[PDB]
C-alpha cells in the first residue's frame, strides 16, 4: 500500500501471488493447524516440481492453469483478517479520523487548554512552510523532462533538506485516534 | 386584514430608510412582528369563512398558507444575508424591497375575494421572483431559467384569463361567495371541455404537472436560497390553492376530465422520484423531490373527496416547511464547497456534528416519518386514492420506497463515509445557520401536536 | 480439467483468468509503461497542489466537471432523431400512461356497474 | 527484489519524521487546562424523582382528567365464577349441576 | 383507584425522563450510561407489578387519555392498549434491555460515543414500547416505523464504513416493502371499517375479507425477515453486538409475528391467509436454518437461528395458535439474547474476532462464556424442562396435532433438525478443538458487568419457561392425548440431529481433502438469492433511471416537445418576415396583390 | 480493547521468536540486519511463508507489493510499526 505499482507484474511476481492466495484458502479449507501443516507441506512440494523449467512458453502454460484450478476451489467464503479490505472491521475507525487542519479554526477559549501542543504545532507548521519551499525547487530539478514515468517520490539529498511531499503523509490521524 | 397588510407595505420605506449597517437587524425584527401578527387569522370558524370586507376574506385553506408566507420571510433574510456581504447598499435595499413585494403580492393572492383580482396577483408575484433570479443569480444560465419560468406560467395563465372573463359574462359575477351559493352543472360539451381546461391548466402548469415540470429544476438551481425557498415553499402551493378554489365551478365534468391528469400524476411521481437516484447534483434532487410531491398534491385534488382536500393542505404546508430546510442545508454546504455536488465534499458529519444532525431530520421529515404532518397528508391522500380505487395504492407503495430511498441516499453520500481529504475550508457552523435549521424545523413538530390547524376547511 | 467459469454483464471476468493479460509483446509494455506514466504525471500534480501550505480550498477536478457537465448539460445539443430514440422515447413515455388508465378505467366501470345493480356491500363506509 | 537505496533512505526520513509527530502528540501533565467557575442515598433521592414523582403526575391525571370524560378507561368486566359474591349486590351465583366425580 | 392503569403509564413515561435529560449536564459525564441502566431496571421492577394484577385476576384495561385530532365521524386519540400481550412482553423486553445495557457498559467501554449509543438503545426501547402498547394502527405505524429508523441509525453505527450504511439502506429498503402492506391494510381497514381502532375492526369484521390480511402479512414479513425479504437481517450484523443483541434477536424482530397476534380475531375466521402464513413460515425457518448450517461467522450464524425462529413463529400462528406463538416469543427473547451475549463476550476475548475458524479451546480458557453458551444452545434446542421446551414443544405438538400441509410439517422438521445441526456446529468449532487465535493471549472475564449481566439471563433462561407457563391462564385446548411415537418426535429429531452433525463435523481431523459439490456452494451463499437479487434488479432499475426517466424524457423528449418545437417555429417565423431586402418594388407588388385579395375575398 | 501498548521491543522480540521457531534457520546464525536471500539462503517461497507467519502472528495481512520487497527482519519491524504508529 505504501510502495508504489510497477507497470507490470512479473510471471514470477504472479507465482508469488497465487501461492499466497492458494496457500490462504488452504487454510480457510483447513481448520485445524495439523491438517493445514500436511497439506500445505504438500501444496509447497507439488509447487516446487516445477521451479526449474526454462521454457518461457511452458511457465505462461504453469500457473495460469493452476488459476483456474485455483478459481474452482476458492473456498466461496475465505477467512479474511478483521481489518483487511473485507474484514468485519475494515473501516470502523474511519469516522474518528478527524483532520489537523481543523485544529486552526479551533476558538481560542479552547485553544487555552493543550498550550504545549499548539506551540509544537507552530513549530511543525514552520518547519513545513521552509521545507515545501525548498521540495518545489528539488522536484523541479529531480523531476525527468516530459513527466514522471513512476508515481515514486526521490528522498533528500542534501544536510536541511526533507522527503519531497512529506507533510500529508507524516500527518496521518492514527490507527485508532478513539 | 389590513392589519397584515399596512405593516409589509410600511416595510418598505422602513428599509430604504434604514441605516446602511442595520438594515438586515429592522427587516428580520419587523418581519417576525409581522407573522406574529399574521396568527390572529388561524381560529377559524366551521361556518362560511372570516369575511373581512368585500374585497379579501379569510378561511382555513388561506389561513396556514397566509401563515407561511409570513414566517418565510425572516428565514430568507437571515438565509440571503451571508452572500450578500460584499454588496452596496442599495442592491441590497432592492433585493429586500423585491422580498417584502413578494410577500406583499402573496398575501392579497390568498385573501382576494374575487377571481380577477386573483388572477391579477397571482401573476404579479411572477415579477419578482423572475428578477431575483436573473439578477442575483450565480450562473450564465440563470437568463434561460427565467425565460423557461416566465414562458410557461404565461402560456399557461393567459388562456385562463379569457375562461375567467367569459365566465363572468355568463354567470355575471367573479366572486368567490356567489359562485359557490350558486354553482350549477356544466354539460359534457365540447365548449365546456375547453373552458374545463384553460380553468385548469394554468394553475396545473405550477404545481408543476409531470408533463409540464422543466422549468422548475431550471429556476430552482439557477436562483439564489432565497428565489429558491420561495419557489420551493409558497410558489408552487399558488396552484394548488387556484384548483382548490376553482374546481367548485368545474363538477360535474372533472370527473371524465381528470383521468389524463391522474395518470400523468401517478406515473410522474414514480418517474421523478426514481430520477431523484440518478442526480449528480442537490438543488436538481430537492427540486425533483418537491415535483414527487406537488405531483400526490396533484392527485389528491382531482380525486376530490374531503380527505383528499385535508391531505393536500397538510403536505403542501408540510412540503413548504421541509423543501426550504432542505434548500437551506445544501446552500450551507455550497457557500463552503462552491461546487453544489454531491460527490465532491464527504463525510460532513465528521467535521460538522450538528449540522449532521439537522440533515438528519430533514431528510427524515422529507421520507415522511410519522407522526409528522408529512405523513398525515401522505396518508390521507392514500387512503382516499385507495376508495377512489384499490389499485392506485400500488403506485403509492412504490412512491413511498423511492423517495425513502432517495433520502437516505442524499442523506449518506453527503454526511457519512470519509471527508474529501483536500478540501481544508470548511469552517465551523455559524450560529446563524443553526438557528435558521432550528426556525425551519421546530415549527413542524409544534404543528403535529394541533394537525387540525392545518387540514383546511373541510376537517 | 474442471467446470469453466462463465462471466457475464453483473458477474464480470477474474483478473487472472483473461486470456489477454498472458499474451504478453513489447507493444503491450508500452502502452502499460505510458499509462502508468499518465496517472503518475496526474499524481504528481494532484500531489504538487494538495501539499502546498498556502492553498486553503478546494483543489478543482477537471475530470469531475466535465462528467457533470456531459451528464447534465451536454445532452440536448448531442440529441438526433433516430428511430431507436424516437420508438423508446414514445414507448417509456407513453405506454405506461395508456396501461394505467387501462387498467383504473376498467377498475372504475366494474365499481360504478357493481354500485349501480347495488350489490356491492358498502356497510359502514362513510368517509371517502 | 526488496527496497532500492533510494526508497530505503526516504522511507528511513518519513519514519523518523513520523515518530516525531507521534512524540509531539503527547500531553504534558498540565495539558487539560480546565478553568473552574460556578455560580442508599443515591437510591433514595432517585426513587423519589424519577418514580415516586412521576407516578403522583400520571395518577392525578389519570383519576382526575382522564376518567372524567366518559369511555376513556374501559376495564375487563372481570370473570364471574359460580359460588362467588358480589359486594355490590351481595347475592351468591348458584353452584353447579353436580357432575359426577370420579377419578 | 385501580392501581393498574397509573402503574403500566408510568412505567412508560419514566423511561423517557433519561431522553429529557440528555441536554443536561449529566449526558456529557461518564455516568450517562449507568443512569440509564438503573432508569430501565427500576421500570422493569415496576412494571412486574401489572404482571402480578394479571396473573391474580387477570385485570384488562384500554386507556385512551389524549384526544388527537378527529376527522368528521372518525376519532383519533391516544390510545394505548394493556392486554395480556403488552403486560406480559413489557418486563421480558425491559429485562433485556436492562441486561443488554449492562453488558453495553463493558462492551462499549472504549467508544467515544457511548452515551449516544445508550440514547440510541433508550430511544429504540421506548419506540418497541410504543409499538406494543399500541390500541389504535397509527399509534402501531409510529412505533413501526420509529423501530425501522433506530435500527437504521445503531446498524449505521460507525458511518467511516461503507458496508454498514448499505446495510442500514438496505433494512430501510425492506422494511419499506413491508410498509406498502402496512399501509394497505391501514387504508383498507378505515374505508370499509370506518376506524383505525382495535375495538371497531373486531366488532365490525365478522368475515374479514383477503385484502387486509393479505397486507398484514405483507408488513409481517418485511418486519419479521420472511423468505421474501430475509437478507437484511443476517446483513444487519454489520452493526455493534449490542445493537444486534436488543433489535435484531429479540425485541425488534418479532414486530411482525406480534402485529399478526394482535390481529388473531381476524385471522381465524379466514383460512387462504392462515395457509399463507404457515407456508411462508416453513419455508422460511427451513432456507434460514439450510443457511446457517454452513456459515463461518459465529453473528452470522446466530442470526439465521433468530431467522429460523421467527418463521417458526409465523408457522404456529399459520395453525390458528397465537398465545403459544407469544410464548415462544418471551422465550426466545432470553435465550437468543443471552446467546449473543456470549457470541460478543468471546468476540471482544479474541480482540474483534469473528471467524469460528480462528478460535478452539475455550471450554476451559474461558469457562463461564462456555457454560452459559451450552445452557443457552441446549435453551434452543429444546431439552425437556428447559425454557425452550414449554414453547418448542408445543410447537411441534401443535404442528404435528392438526389439520395442515404435510409439507410445511416435513419442512418444519428438518428446520428442527437443522437447528440442532448449527447448535452443535457453533459449539464444536468453537469450544472443542484445539486453539487458533493469534498467540498473544488477551482472554479475560473477571468483570462484574458481563458476568451479572450473562447470569440474570442464565436464570431467566433456566426458570422463566416454569414460571410464566404454571402461572399464566390456560388458553387452548391441550394435545392430552397422542401415540407415543409421536410424542416423542422432537426429541428424536432433535438427538438424530446432534449425533449427525457431531459425526459429519467429526471427519474434519481426518488427513484427506476434498473439493465442495454444489449443496455446500448454495447453502454457503445463502441460496445465491443475495448475489442475483441484490445485481439484477438494482442495476435494471437505476440505469433505466438514468436512460430513460431522466435523459430520454425528462431531457430530451419533454424539452423536444414544448419549448424547443417553439423555439424553433418562432425562430424559423421571425427569419421569414423580417428578411425583406428594402425593395418597394416587391413591397408595393404585395400591396396590390393584398388589394385585388381583398377586393375579391371580402364582399 | 483492553490490549497493552505494543513496543518495538515486543515487536522485534516477536519477530525473531517466529524466526527462530523456523526450523529452516538455525537459531544461532541469525540476526537483526541479517538478509533472506543471501545471509541465510532462503527461497522466495520461504520469504512469503515467512510473511504468512507474521501475518498470521500479529494479526493483520500485509499487502502483497510491500510483502514482495521486504528482505530482512528489521525493515519488517519499521513496517510493522509504521502501520501500528509505534512510539518507542
Ligand atoms: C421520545 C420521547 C421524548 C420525550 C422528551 C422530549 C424530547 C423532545 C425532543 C424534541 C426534538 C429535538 C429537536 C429537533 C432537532 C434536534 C434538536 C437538537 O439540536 O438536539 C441537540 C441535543 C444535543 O446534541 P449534541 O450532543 O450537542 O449533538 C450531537 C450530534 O448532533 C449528534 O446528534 P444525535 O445523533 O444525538 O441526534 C439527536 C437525536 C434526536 O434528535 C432528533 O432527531 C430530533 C428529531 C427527531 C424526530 C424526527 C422527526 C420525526 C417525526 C416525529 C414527530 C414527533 C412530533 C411530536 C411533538 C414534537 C413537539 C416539538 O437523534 C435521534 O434520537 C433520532 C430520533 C429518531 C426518532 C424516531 C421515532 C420518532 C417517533 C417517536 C414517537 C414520537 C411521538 C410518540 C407519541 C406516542 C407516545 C407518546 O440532542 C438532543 O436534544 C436529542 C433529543 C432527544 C431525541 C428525541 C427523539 C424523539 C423526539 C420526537 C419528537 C418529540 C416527541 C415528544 C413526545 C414523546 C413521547
Ligand atoms: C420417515 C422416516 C424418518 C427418518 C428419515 C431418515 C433419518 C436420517 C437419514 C439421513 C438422511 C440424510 C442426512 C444427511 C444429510 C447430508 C449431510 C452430508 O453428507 O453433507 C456433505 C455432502 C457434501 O459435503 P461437502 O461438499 O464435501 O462439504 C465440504 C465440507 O464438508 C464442509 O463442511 P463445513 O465444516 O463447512 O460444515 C459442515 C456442514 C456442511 O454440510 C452441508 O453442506 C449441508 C448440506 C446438506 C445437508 C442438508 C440436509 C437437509 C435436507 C433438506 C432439503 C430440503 C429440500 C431442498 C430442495 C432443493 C431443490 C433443488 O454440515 C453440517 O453442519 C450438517 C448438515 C445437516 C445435517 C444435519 C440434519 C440433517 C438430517 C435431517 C434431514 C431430513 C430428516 C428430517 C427429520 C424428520 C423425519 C422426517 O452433502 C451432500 O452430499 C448432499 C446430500 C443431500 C442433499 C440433498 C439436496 C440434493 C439436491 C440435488 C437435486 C435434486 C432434484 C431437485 C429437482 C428440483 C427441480 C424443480
Ligand atoms: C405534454 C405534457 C402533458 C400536457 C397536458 C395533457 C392533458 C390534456 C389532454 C386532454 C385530455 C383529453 C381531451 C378531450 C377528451 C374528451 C373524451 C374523448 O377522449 O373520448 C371520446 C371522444 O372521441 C374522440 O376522442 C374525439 C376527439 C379526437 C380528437 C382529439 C385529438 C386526440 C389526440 C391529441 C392529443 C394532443 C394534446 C396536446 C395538444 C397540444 C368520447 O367519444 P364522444 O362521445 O364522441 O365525445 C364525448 C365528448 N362530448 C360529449 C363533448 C361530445
Ligand atoms: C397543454 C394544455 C391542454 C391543451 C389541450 C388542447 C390544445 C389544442 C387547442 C389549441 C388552442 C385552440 C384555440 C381555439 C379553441 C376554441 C375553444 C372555444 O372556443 O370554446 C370557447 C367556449 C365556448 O365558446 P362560445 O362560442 O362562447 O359558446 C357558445 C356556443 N356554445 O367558451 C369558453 O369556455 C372560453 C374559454 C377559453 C378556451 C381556452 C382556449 C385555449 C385552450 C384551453 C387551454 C388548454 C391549453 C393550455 C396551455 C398549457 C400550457 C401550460
Ligand atoms: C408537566 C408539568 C405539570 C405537571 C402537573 C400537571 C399534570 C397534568 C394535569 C393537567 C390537566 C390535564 C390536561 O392536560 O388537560 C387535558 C389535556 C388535553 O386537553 P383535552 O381537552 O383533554 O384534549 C385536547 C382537546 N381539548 O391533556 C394534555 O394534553 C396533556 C397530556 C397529553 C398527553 C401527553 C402528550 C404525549 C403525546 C405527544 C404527541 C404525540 C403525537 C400525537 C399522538 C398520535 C396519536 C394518534
Ligand atoms: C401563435 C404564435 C404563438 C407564439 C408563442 C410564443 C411563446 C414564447 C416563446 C418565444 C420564443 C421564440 C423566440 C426564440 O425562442 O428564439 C430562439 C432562442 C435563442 O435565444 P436568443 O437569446 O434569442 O439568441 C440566440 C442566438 N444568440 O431560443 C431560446 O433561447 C429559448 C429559451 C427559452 C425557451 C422558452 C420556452 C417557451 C415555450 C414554453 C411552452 C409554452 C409556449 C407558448 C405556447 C404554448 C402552447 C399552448
Ligand atoms: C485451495 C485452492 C486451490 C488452488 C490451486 C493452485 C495450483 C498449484 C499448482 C501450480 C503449479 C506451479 O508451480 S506454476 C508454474 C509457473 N512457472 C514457474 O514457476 C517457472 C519458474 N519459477 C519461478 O520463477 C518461481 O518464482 C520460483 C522459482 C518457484 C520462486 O522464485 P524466487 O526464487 O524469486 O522466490
Amino acid at each position: 500500500a505504501f510502495s508504489a505499482p510497477a507497470a507490470y507484474l512479473t510471471h514470477q511476481q504472479k507465482v508469488l501471488r497465487l501461492y499466497k492466495r492458494a496457500l490462504r484458502h488452504l487454510e480457510s479449507w483447513c481448520v485445524h493447524r495439523d491438517k493445514y501443516r500436511y497439506f500445505a507441506c504438500l501444496m509447497r512440494a507439488r509447487f516446487d516440481e516445477h521451479k526449474n523449467e526454462k521454457d518461457m512458453v511452458k511457465a505462461t502454460q504453469l500457473l495460469r492453469q493452476a488459476e483456474e484450478e485455483f478459481w474452482y476451489g476458492q473456498h466461496p467464503q475465505p477467512y479474511i483478517f478483521p481489518e483487511s479490505p473485507g474484514g468485519t472491521s475494515y473501516e470502523r475507525y474511519e469516522c474518528y479520523k478527524v483532520p489537523e487542519w481543523c485544529l486552526d479554526d479551533w476558538h481560542p477559549s479552547e485553544k487555552a487548554m493543550y498550550p504545549d501542543y499548539f506551540a509544537k504545532r507552530e513549530q511543525w507548521k514552520r518547519l513545513r512552510r521552509e521545507s515545501w519551499e525548498r521540495e518545489v525547487k528539488q522536484l523541479q530539478e529531480e523531476t525527468p523532462p516530459g513527466g514522471p514515468r513512476t508515481e515514486a517520490l526521490p528522498p533528500a539529498r542534501k544536510e536541511g533538506d526533507l522527503p519531497p511531499l512529506w507533510w500529508h503523509i507524516v500527518t496521518r490521524p492514527r490507527e485508532r485516534p478513539m | 386584514m389590513l392589519k397584515i397588510i399596512i405593516p409589509t407595505t410600511m416595510l418598505l420605506p422602513m428599509t430604504w430608510m434604514s441605516k446602511h449597517n442595520m438594515i438586515w437587524i429592522n427587516a428580520t425584527v419587523h418581519s417576525l412582528l409581522i407573522s406574529l401578527i399574521s396568527l390572529s387569522l388561524l381560529n377559524q370558524l366551521g361556518e362560511n369563512s372570516l369575511n373581512f370586507s368585500l374585497t379579501f376574506f379569510s378561511d382555513s385553506l388561506s389561513a396556514p398558507l397566509l401563515v407561511l408566507t409570513t414566517w418565510l420571510l425572516p428565514l430568507m433574510l437571515m438565509a440571503s444575508q451571508s452572500h450578500l456581504s460584499k454588496e452596496t447598499t442599495t442592491r441590497k435595499k432592492l433585493y429586500i424591497t423585491m422580498l417584502i413585494l413578494l410577500q406583499l403580492f402573496l398575501i392579497m393572492t390568498f385573501t382576494a375575494t374575487e377571481l380577477i383580482l386573483f388572477y391579477i396577483l397571482f401573476e404579479a408575484t411572477l415579477v419578482p421572483t423572475l428578477i431575483i433570479i436573473t439578477r442575483w443569480g450565480n450562473q450564465t444560465e440563470r437568463l434561460n431559467a427565467g425565460l423557461y419560468f416566465l414562458f410557461y406560467t404565461l402560456a399557461g395563465s393567459l388562456p385562463l384569463l379569457v375562461a375567467l372573463v367569459y365566465i363572468q359574462n355568463t354567470t355575471g359575477s367573479l366572486n368567490f361567495l356567489i359562485i359557490h351559493y350558486w354553482s350549477h352543472p356544466l354539460s359534457n360539451s365540447w365548449s365546456n371541455i375547453f373552458m374545463w381546461l384553460a380553468c385548469i391548466m394554468a394553475f396545473m402548469v405550477k404545481m408543476p404537472l409531470y408533463g409540464l415540470h422543466l422549468w422548475l429544476p431550471k429556476a430552482h438551481v439557477e436562483a439564489p436560497i432565497a428565489g429558491s425557498m420561495v419557489l420551493a415553499a409558497v410558489l408552487l402551493k399558488l396552484g394548488g390553492y387556484g384548483m382548490m378554489r376553482i374546481t367548485t365551478i368545474l363538477n360535474p365534468l372533472t370527473n371524465y376530465m381528470a383521468y389524463p391528469f391522474l395518470m400523468l400524476s401517478m406515473w410522474g411521481m414514480i418517474m421523478t422520484s426514481s430520477i431523484c437516484l440518478r442526480q449528480t447534483d442537490l438543488k436538481s434532487l430537492i427540486a425533483y423531490s418537491s415535483v414527487s410531491h406537488m405531483a400526490l398534491v396533484i392527485v389528491a385534488i382531482m380525486i376530490q373527496t374531503p380527505w383528499s382536500f385535508m391531505g393536500a393542505t397538510a403536505l403542501m404546508i408540510a412540503h413548504g416547511l421541509t423543501s426550504s430546510m432542505l434548500f437551506c442545508l445544501a446552500n450551507t454546504n455550497y457557500e463552503r464547497v462552491h461546487s453544489r455536488t454531491m460527490i465532491l465534499a464527504r463525510g460532513l458529519q465528521t467535521l460538522l456534528p450538528l449540522m449532521a444532525t439537522w440533515w438528519l431530520v430533514a431528510s427524515l421529515t422529507n421520507l415522511a416519518l410519522p407522526p409528522s404532518i408529512n405523513l398525515i397528508g401522505e396518508l390521507f391522500i392514500i387512503t382516499a386514492s385507495f376508495s377512489w380505487s384499490n389499485i392506485t395504492i400500488i403506485l403509492m407503495g412504490m412512491n413511498m420506497m423511492i423517495t425513502a430511498l432517495y433520502s437516505l441516499y442524499m442523506l449518506i453520500t453527503t454526511q457519512r463515509g470519509k471527508y474529501t481529504h483536500h478540501i481544508n475550508n470548511i469552517k465551523p457552523s455559524f450560529t446563524r445557520e443553526n438557528a435558521l435549521m432550528a426556525l425551519h424545523i421546530l415549527p413542524l413538530l409544534l404543528l403535529t401536536l394541533n394537525p387540525k390547524m392545518i387540514l383546511g376547511p373541510l376537517y | 480439467s474442471f467446470p469453466k467459469y462463465k462471466p457475464s454483464r453483473l458477474a464480470t471476468l477474474p483478473a487472472t483468468l483473461d486470456p489477454a493479460e498472458y499474451d504478453i509483446s513489447p507493444e503491450t509494455r508500452k502502452a502499460q509503461a505510458e499509462r502508468l506514466a499518465i496517472r503518475s504525471r496526474l499524481k504528481r500534480e494532484y500531489l504538487l497542489q494538495y501539499n502546498d501550505p498556502n492553498r486553503l480550498g478546494v483543489i478543482e477536478d477537471p475530470a469531475l466537471i466535465r462528467w457533470t457537465y456531459a451528464r447534465s448539460a451536454n445532452i440536448y445539443p448531442n440529441f438526433r432523431p433516430t428511430p431507436k430514440t424516437s420508438l423508446l422515447g414514445a414507448l417509456f413515455g407513453i405506454g405506461p400512461l395508456f396501461f394505467w388508465y387501462y387498467v383504473f378505467k376498467t377498475d372504475r366501470d366494474k365499481k360504478e356497474k357493481l354500485i349501480q345493480e347495488g350489490k356491492l356491500d358498502q356497510t359502514f363506509n362513510i368517509s371517502y | 527484489s526488496g527496497y532500492t537505496p533510494d526508497e530505503k533512505l526516504r522511507l528511513q526520513q518519513l519514519r523518523e519524521l513520523r515518530r516525531r509527530w507521534l512524540k509531539d502528540q503527547e500531553l504534558s501533565p498540565r495539558e487539560p487546562v480546565l478553568p473552574p467557575r460556578r455560580v442508599t442515598y443515591r437510591h433514595s433521592i432517585f426513587a423519589v424523582t424519577h418514580v415516586l414523582i412521576p407516578v403522583w403526575i400520571i395518577h392525578y391525571y389519570l383519576k382526575y382528567h382522564v376518567t372524567a370524560k366518559p369511555y376513556t378507561v374501559v376495564e375487563r368486566k372481570p370473570r364471574i365464577f359460580p359460588g362467588d359474591t358480589i359486594l355490590e349486590t351481595g347475592e351468591v351465583i348458584p353452584l353447579m349441576k353436580e357432575f359426577p366425580d370420579q377419578h | 383507584m385501580n392501581p393498574f392503569a397509573s402503574l403500566t403509564l408510568t412505567t412508560l413515561t419514566i423511561l423517557t425522563i433519561p431522553i429529557m435529560m440528555s441536554n443536561s449536564n449529566i449526558y456529557k459525564t461518564n455516568l450517562y450510561p449507568n443512569y440509564v441502566k438503573t432508569t430501565v431496571s427500576y421500570a422493569f421492577t415496576l412494571s412486574l407489578v401489572p404482571l402480578l394484577m394479571f396473573m391474580h385476576t387477570g385485570q384488562e384495561m384500554i386507556i385512551s387519555n389524549w384526544h388527537w385530532m378527529t376527522l368528521q365521524t372518525v376519532e383519533l386519540s391516544l390510545s394505548f392498549k394493556m392486554d395480556y400481550f403488552s403486560v406480559m412482553f413489557i418486563p421480558v423486553a425491559l429485562f433485556v434491555t436492562w441486561s443488554i445495557m449492562e453488558f453495553s457498559m463493558w462492551y462499549m467501554h472504549s467508544d467515544p460515543f457511548i452515551n449516544r449509543f445508550f440514547k440510541y438503545l433508550l430511544l429504540f426501547l421506548i419506540t418497541m414500547m410504543i409499538l406494543v402498547t399500541a390500541n389504535n394502527l397509527f399509534q402501531l405505524f409510529i412505533g413501526w416505523e420509529g423501530v425501522g429508523i433506530m435500527s437504521f441509525l445503531l446498524i449505521g453505527w460507525w458511518h467511516g464504513r461503507t458496508d454498514a450504511n448499505t446495510a442500514a439502506l438496505q433494512a430501510i429498503l425492506y422494511n419499506r416493502i413491508g410498509d406498502i402492506g402496512f399501509v394497505l391494510s391501514m387504508a383498507w381497514f378505515l374505508t370499509h371499517s370506518n376506524a383505525w381502532d382495535l375495538q371497531q375492526i373486531f366488532m365490525l369484521n365478522n368475515e374479514c375479507p383477503n385484502m387486509p390480511l393479505i397486507g398484514l402479512l405483507l408488513a409481517a414479513a418485511g418486519k419479521s425477515a420472511q423468505f421474501g425479504l430475509h437478507p437484511w437481517l443476517p446483513s444487519a450484523m454489520e452493526g455493534p453486538t449490542p445493537v444486534s443483541a436488543l433489535l435484531h434477536s429479540s425485541t425488534m424482530v418479532v414486530a411482525g409475528v406480534f402485529l399478526l397476534i394482535r390481529f388473531y380475531p381476524l385471522m381465524e375466521t379466514n383460512k387462504l391467509v392462515q395457509t399463507m402464513t404457515l407456508c411462508l413460515g416453513a419455508i422460511t425457518t427451513l432456507f434460514t436454518a439450510l443457511c446457517a448450517i454452513t456459515q463461518n461467522d459465529i453473528k452470522k450464524i446466530v442470526a439465521f437461528s433468530t431467522s429460523s425462529q421467527l418463521g417458526l413463529m409465523m408457522v404456529t400462528i399459520g395453525i390458528n395458535q397465537p398465545h403459544l406463538a407469544f410464548l415462544h416469543i418471551c422465550m426466545h427473547a432470553f435465550f437468543k439474547a443471552m446467546l449473543f451475549m456470549c457470541s460478543g463476550s468471546i468476540i471482544h476475548s479474541l480482540n474483534d474476532e469473528q471467524d469460528i475458524r480462528k478460535m478452539g479451546g475455550l471450554y476451559k480458557a474461558m469457562p463461564f462464556t462456555t457454560t452459559a453458551l451450552i445452557i443457552g444452545s441446549l435453551a434452543l434446542t429444546g431439552m425437556p424442562y428447559l425454557t425452550g421446551f414449554y414453547s418448542k414443544d408445543l410447537i411441534i405438538e401443535a404442528v404435528n396435532m392438526s389439520y395442515t400441509n404435510a409439507w410445511a410439517l416435513l419442512m418444519t422438521l428438518i428446520a428442527t433438525s437443522l437447528t440442532a445441526a448449527y447448535s452443535t456446529r457453533i459449539i464444536f468449532f468453537a469450544f472443542l478443538g484445539k486453539p487458533r487465535f493469534p498467540p498473544l493471549v488477551l482472554i479475560n472475564e473477571n468483570n462484574p458487568l458481563l458476568i451479572n449481566s450473562i447470569k440474570r439471563l442464565l436464570i431467566g433462561s433456566i426458570f422463566a419457561g416454569f414460571i410464566i407457563s404454571n402461572n399464566i391462564p390456560p388458553m387452548t385446548v391441550p394435545n392430552t392425548t397422542m401415540p407415543l411415537y409421536m410424542k416423542m418426535t422432537a426429541l428424536i429429531v432433535t438427538i438424530m440431529g446432534f449425533m449427525l452433525a457431531l459425526e459429519l463435523n467429526n471427519t474434519t481431523y481426518y488427513l484427506k481433502f476434498k473439493y465442495p459439490s454444489q449443496t455446500y456452494k448454495f447453502s454457503n451463499m445463502l441460496g445465491y438469492y443475495p448475489s442475483i437479487m441484490h445485481r439484477l434488479p438494482t442495476y435494471h432499475n437505476l440505469s433505466m433511471s438514468q436512460k430513460s426517466a431522466s435523459s430520454l424524457l425528462d431531457l430530451i423528449w419533454l424539452e423536444t416537445i414544448l419549448p424547443k418545437t417553439t423555439s424553433f417555429i418562432q425562430m424559423k417565423m421571425s427569419i421569414m418576415v423580417s428578411n425583406q431586402k428594402g425593395l418597394i418594388k416587391l413591397y408595393f407588388l404585395s400591396f396590390l396583390i393584398t388589394i385585388m385579395i381583398s377586393m375579391t375575398l371580402f364582399n | 480493547s483492553d490490549a497493552p501498548p505494543l513496543t518495538l521491543e515486543a515487536i522485534k522480540d516477536r519477530v525473531l521468536y517466529v524466526l527462530k521457531l523456523y526450523d529452516k534457520i538455525d537459531p544461532e546464525k541469525l540476526s537483526v540486519n541479517s538478509h533472506f536471500m543471501k545471509d541465510l539462503g532462503l527461497d522466495s517461497l520461504d520469504q512469503v511463508e515467512i510473511i504468512m507467519a507474521m501475518e498470521d502472528e500479529f494479526g493483520f495481512e500485509i499487502p502483497d507489493i510491500d510483502a514482495e520487497k521486504l528482505m530482512c527482519p528489521q525493515e519488517i519491524v519499521d513496517y510493522i510499526a509504521d502501520k501500528k504508529d509505534v512510539y518507542e
